């Protein structure tokens, strides 16, 4: 029952020791979270897609199998549907600054943001900025662009300096071949079928760097359940320096997330 | 096209909601969310209304509102 990526990332010691992410408040900035699943617990929200005002409600699915994801890594976490993307999966950048937006307003300990776009925008960067310079860890999916010869992939927000952006390893340790590479690149997670929380009830694998994000915003959660004293930047540079190392910080970061490592 | 983020100057220029609404509407923008912490505001603009807010001394930047994914 247990995914198996809550074991790679060194989740269980974490658990054992017992810190599951009791009172961190995370934003999962998404298509929404189903209302309907029995096994996840919403501590709130808000909708930012003009057509789709129930962030609780998720038509894309997504936001559901990311919220599991979370939850999965720490159980003890409380989750809010912050809906930014529609139907489809797409949304616009002011849509993801008016969710940024609310989760500092929220008072959000964790941003997870499991999107983005190929294009820079000021704005976007200012929302991160802000979220970071108000004490939010932030979290951003690298991007699924793969290799473009010498080129960064990094899609926005993960490109941002501010932001933690995550790319995915499969099992095995291996780089995902979706996988956005670059020097914007900070950590790995796992990304490659990932069985999580579906819309109607459901379970089911999905594969992107969406489904590596999640459990990076999960392991910020448990650090913070153990130093509730640590800012952003001491929950960061833990995660980046308490990895298992990988090759090249190009397609792999600093490495695999070591939670147990990571967590002191 | 038409879906822009308007950048704000503050001290170079613009503060009120008021203020930033009509900078807007004044080169024939709409106005559509006006940020709470970043200064900025979505706006639907035609071509002219961006390069008419490009030149105004109350604008730091006019950008392209973007289409993000998940991933
Ligand atoms: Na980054």
């Amino acid at each position: 029952s247990v995914p198996y990526g809550v074991s790679q990332i060194k989740a269980p010691a974490l658990h054992s020791q017992g810190y599951t992410g009791s009172n961190v408040k995370v934003a999962v900035i998404n298509s929404g979270i189903d209302s309907s699943h029995p096994d996840l617990n919403v501590a709130g929200g808000a909708s930012f897609v003009p057509s789709e005002t129930n962030p609780f409600q998720d038509n894309n699915s997504h936001g559901t199998h990311v919220a599991g994801t979370v939850l999965a890594v720490a159980p003890s976490a409380s989750l809010y549907a912050v809906k930014v993307l529609g139907a489809d999966g797409s949304g616009q950048y002011s849509w993801i600054i008016n969710g940024i937006e609310w989760a500092i307003a929220n008072n959000m300990d964790v941003i997870n943001m499991s999107l983005g776009g190929p294009s820079g925008s000021a704005a976007l960067k200012a929302a991160v900025d802000k979220a970071v310079a108000s004490g939010v860890v932030v979290v951003a999916a690298a991007g699924n662009e793969g290799t473009s010869g010498s080129s960064s992939t990094v899609g926005y927000p993960g490109k941002y300096p501010s932001v933690i952006a995550v790319g995915a390893v499969d099992s095995s340790n291996q780089r995902a071949s979706f996988s956005s590479v670059g020097p914007e690149l900070d950590v790995m997670a796992p990304g490659v079928s990932i069985v999580s929380t579906l819309p109607g009830n459901k379970y089911g694998a999905k594969s992107g760097t969406a489904m590596a994000s999640p459990h990076v915003a999960g392991a910020a959660a448990l650090i913070l359940s153990k130093h509730p004293n640590w800012t952003n930047t001491q929950v960061r540079s833990s995660l980046e320096n308490t990895t298992t190392k990988l090759g090249d910080s190009f397609y792999y970061g600093k490495g695999l997330i070591n939670v147990q490592a990571a967590a002191q | 096209e038409k879906k822009y983020i308007v950048g704000f100057k503050q001290t170079m220029s613009t503060m009120s909601a008021a203020k930033k609404k009509d900078v807007i509407s004044e080169k024939g923008g709409k106005v559509q969310k006006q940020f709470k912490y970043v200064d900025a505001a979505s706006a639907t603009l035609n071509e002219k209304a961006v390069k008419e807010l490009k030149k105004d001394p109350s604008v730091a930047y006019v950008e392209e509102d973007h289409v993000a994914h998940a991933y």
